């Protein structure tokens, strides 16, 4: 079926373009960041399971220097001080009170670090030469292809 | 607000109209 | 060889050039996916925690913005010895059937699939009009693409950009039960 | 009494979570504000 | 019902707009922020515990 | 245009399409016609540009309309929701059970 | 095929365009959720 | 590195938290955590 003119009637736009192995290669911008911002949202979503699921800091003991009276310890401002078993029938006690407590969550240096650098990384080649405003935007290149 | 302030014209234009009123202004 | 079974040989040369529309428009429509969705792929209902530091749109939102105040139309000067009033007829209407939204629909949606993917494209058309026509009772238009790495495909072994040195360009379109029916109603098919 | 209950601290983690958590949103939120009277980010806004 | 003019009498204002599996898609600026708003909105209620 | 544009049904109308196209990335605004007496724009008739809330989920139109001003599109339904006297009030309108 | 019942070549044009209202229009409307209304989701009280 | 890398969890005895690792799970049920003092054959050492 005849259509008008004598070109076919689709003009393509395109990024960076070229060819290799005598294939076809062409790219967005987007192509070289999809690498570290991955990384960013994963490490993010990491830490995010080490503020959710993680215990918060709170006190070891045994349940023989609490009994008796772990009701201050549940939170309340009731009480002038906190209280602990001295005595044992079957030994002398030794309840050194509570000299242990789980550590906090802390985000490791590595999800720290990676994160840091996986953003950098990104904004790096998140640049096509981005010139001072008003001049040679940084899409001279894509503004003539 | 100034869009109230209009809100309050489509109200007193249309409300002097029935009562204070009292104008008319012909040519020759 | 020899077969001329016409639906043979045409589809013997997209076949032959979706081979490479695979290679590449692999990778592009999947750029498309980092960007219009989520940065996350090949697993769906999983259970841990999936978020979205999400940094890339920022730049190309910047991108798009500088490309939309930079409009950048046609001109059609004369020649080194056409008289000087040559143009001003052609662009005359140039200008007249390239004012409708389409047409600058169809560079936007274009230009953000290249920036985001490296590529994109719009038709262009004709059909008639009675009431207030270009001229002819006809004018012209320019149409929209979508996805175009991967509803256009041309290898004829183009080797330039425009690919004004092709001979396929076999496009495809995916449309709802009602537009097909709109459509073979236009081209007059079952 | 060399024993007192620890004090309440707010977990690294939470600490810079947050901060990360809130960067990265003021990162994506931004669509190119360019300088003040001019190219207001929302160019690209105002054309569509 | 005949209804006025030629057009639908209904025209629609976007953000960002475009076609994927050819498939409709646009969105505000909102989307993107969604993600981490809740972290924040959510560390911050931890915290408060 | 710049007559039956004055009114704040038309400045409305907007601000709420663009409000919604911010946060959502949608919005719209509808067209309609009838009869005025007193001060029309003309032929004792008007336009006036009414407002649409909710355009993303209250406006659908797929035809399979491929560009954004849905102008190559041929279906765009809409759909109300409206209280008990409203209702009245609109099969009062265009007369209904 | 050939059904001409006008309702339902109507509401087969309407059930056949909310099948796109979902999958967009269902992210649509929840970010005026996220915006104008609390940014937590599913869960009250 | 930030991968396949263990993360940081605490090393017991399964004896000194044998009959309660219910609270260890990530509750914040629980005002505290307990630890199994005693055990026969011994004057267990659960140093927390």
């Amino acid at each position: 079926q005849l259509i008008a003119g004598e070109h076919i009637p689709i003009v393509p736009v395109f990024g960076e373009w070229g060819f290799v192995e005598d294939k076809e290669v062409y790219e967005g911008v987007v192509r070289l960041t999809k690498d570290g911002q991955r990384l960013r949202n994963m490490i993010m979503s990491f830490n995010a399971d080490i503020v959710a699921r993680t215990p918060k800091k709170k006190p070891f003991f045994w349940p023989e220097q609490i009994a008796g009276f772990e009701h201050m310890y549940d939170g309340n401002d009731d009480y002038p001080y906190y209280l602990l078993n001295r005595t044992d029938e079957n030994s002398g006690d030794l309840p050194t009170q509570p000299l242990a407590y789980y550590e906090n969550p802390e985000v490791p240096q590595a999800n720290a670090y990676m994160l840091e650098a996986a953003t950098s990384a990104v904004k790096e080649v998140a640049t096509l030469g981005v010139d001072t405003e008003a001049v040679n935007g940084g899409q001279v290149a894509f503004d003539t292809v | 607000n100034q869009l109230n302030m209009r809100a309050d014209l489509e109200t007193y234009v249309f409300q002097d109209n029935l009562a204070t009123a009292m104008r008319r202004d012909g040519e020759i | 060889e020899n077969r001329l079974e016409s639906i043979l040989s045409r589809f013997d040369a997209d076949w032959t050039a979706s081979d490479e529309a695979r290679r590449e428009a692999k990778n592009d429509l999947f750029f498309s996916r980092v960007s219009q969705w989520d940065d996350w792929l090949s697993q769906y209902t999983t259970l841990q925690y999936r978020g979205q530091f999400d940094v890339v749109r920022p730049v190309v939102r910047k991108l798009v913005s500088e490309m939309r105040q930079n409009p950048i139309d046609v001109l059609y000067r004369p020649k080194d010895g056409a008289r000087p009033d040559a143009a001003d007829v052609l662009m005359g209407m140039y200008r007249t059937d390239m004012r409708h939204n389409t047409a600058k629909i169809a560079v936007n949606i274009a230009v953000r699939e290249q920036i985001e993917a490296g590529v994109g494209a719009w038709r262009l058309v004709t059909d008639y009009e009675d009431q207030s026509p270009t001229s002819n009772n006809q004018v012209i238009r320019r149409e929209p693409i979508h996805s175009a790495c991967s509803h256009v495909i041309w290898d004829s072994n183009s080797k330039l950009m425009d690919k004004s040195d092709a001979r396929h360009c076999t496009v495809i379109h995916s449309m709802s039960q009602n537009g097909w029916e709109d459509f073979a109603e236009k081209y007059d098919l079952d």
